[PDB]
């Protein structure tokens, strides 16, 4: 088959800047390669067709360049309404699509706000444990997490979720719950978790003692 | 027997 | 304007069948060919089988070859895929795509539906548990507390969470379930309220679970 790879996978801009998102074909796909558009929970929309060609009311700005192996899309002058997924596509042999080129809102560096919330006395009773760290309001979105349970490293029993760019101030939330069972979490007492970020200048402890209000 | 990517129009 | 308008999808158990369904409107549908194309995070876009005009010539994705049938009722206005021996990796947002019109040697699609979800599990209709997650010394800072609410142990998606009913907005966070070795999907919300109110305030998690007909309101206190 042919693959498509796009690059980068997530880029920052803001509003009246030009970015530019590259595609890269597997083999020679002459100019049979489509820009598709996409915003979370709606549809893709045809944006580019036949590498260069703009699709009847589609703006301006966009702009699509490139022949073999090697295609470009260029927004000049970003506007709020283009702030989304953009993917390519061969049509040359089937139909093939890039991973995906999210366009995300630039802004200042902030470090995460860490909470630690223990589990409830309720979930214990149903013989199951709970811990979730929080890290709230950060950018950029990349952010390490680890767990430590009497400081020791732990591996396989945690999940992460991370919300969407928000509107207002342009951070994003992230969410790690480790799940213990109440056998497991009685026989320890230092829960911890440690999350490395660029905005913090060295990582950030966030722990809690079993039993203390 | 047509090329898939020809006109299924 | 083109229209695509897809039905079927629902929960089904891996090794089963389901039958996608696209009403179109707005345009001739006899005249043009028609692609199927699903959408998952482990997978991307990726396309399923294309069918021309008349219903004649078919074509498929390699991986769902022998499994996957696609047809047309040009007198219904309607294309249907037959999925048949379902499995974990079927799961995904299926979308019928129009074929498009530019006149040229290789074609492709214009004009995308809405979608429909499609997920494969063995797991059974589930409402959810509710867990307070209180505010302490260990998830306040400077004037601000953070809680919110456990929403862990059901199936299938969706749930909606709201505070207060919806009357409190600011600072909330309501994050992407994740799923579960279990089977179960799990969600947090929190919101961040004043340190001085602590006390007075009161906040109410509302969890709404449709496919399970569950309606539960959770009061958060601090411990």
């Amino acid at each position: 088959d042919i693959q498509m790879t796009q690059s980068p996978s997530t880029l920052s801009a803001s509003v009246g800047d030009r970015v530019t998102i590259t595609c890269r074909a597997s083999q020679s796909i002459s100019s049979w390669l489509a820009w598709y558009q996409q915003k979370p929970g709606k549809a893709p929309k045809l944006l580019i067709y036949k590498a260069s060609s703009l699709e009847s009311g589609v703006p301006s700005r966009f702009s699509g360049s490139g022949s073999g192996t090697e295609f470009t899309l260029t927004i000049s002058g970003l506007q709020p309404d283009d702030f989304a997924t953009y993917y390519c596509q061969q049509y040359n042999s089937y139909w093939t699509f890039g991973q995906g080129t999210k366009v995300e809102i630039k802004r200042t560096v902030a470090a995460p706000s860490v909470f630690i919330f223990p589990p409830s006395d309720e979930q214990l009773k149903s013989g199951t444990a709970s811990v979730v760290c929080l890290l709230n309001n950060f950018y950029p979105r990349e952010a390490k997490v680890q767990w430590k349970v009497d400081n020791a490293l732990q591996s396989g029993n945690s999940q992460e979720s991370v919300t969407e760019q928000d509107s207002k101030d342009s951070t994003y939330s992230l969410s790690s719950t480790l799940t213990l069972s109440k056998a497991d979490y009685e026989k320890h007492k230092v829960y911890a978790c440690e999350v490395t970020h660029q905005g913090l200048s060295s990582p950030v402890t966030k722990s809690f003692n079993r039993g203390e209000c | 027997n047509p090329d898939p990517n020809a006109n299924p129009n | 304007q083109v229209q695509l308008v897809e039905s079927g999808g629902n929960v089904v158990q891996p090794g089963r069948s389901l039958r996608l369904s696209c009403t179109a409107s707005g345009f001739t549908f006899s005249s043009y060919g028609m692609h199927w194309v699903r959408q998952a995070p482990d997978k991307g876009l990726e396309w399923v089988a294309i069918i021309w005009y008349d219903g004649g010539n078919k074509f498929y994705a390699d991986s769902v070859k022998g499994r996957f049938t696609i047809s047309r009722d040009n007198s219904k206005d309607t294309l249907y895929l037959q999925m048949n021996s379902l499995r974990a990796e079927d799961t995904a947002v299926y979308y019928c795509a129009k074929a498009w019109y530019k006149i040229d040697d290789k074609y492709s699609m214009d004009v995308w539906g809405q979608g429909t979800t499609v997920t494969v599990s063995s797991a059974s209709t589930k409402g959810p548990s509710v867990f307070p997650l209180a505010p302490s010394s260990k998830s306040t800072s400077g004037g601000t507390a953070a809680l919110g609410c456990l929403v862990k142990d059901y199936f299938p998606e969706p749930v909606t969470v709201s505070w207060n009913s919806g009357a409190l907005t600011s600072g909330v966070h309501t994050f992407p379930a994740v799923l579960q070795s279990s089977g179960l999907y799990s969600l947090s919300s929190v919101v961040t309220v004043p340190s001085s109110s602590l006390g007075t305030q009161t906040y109410i998690c509302n969890v709404n679970h449709k496919p399970s007909n569950t309606k539960v309101d959770k009061k958060v206190e601090p411990k």
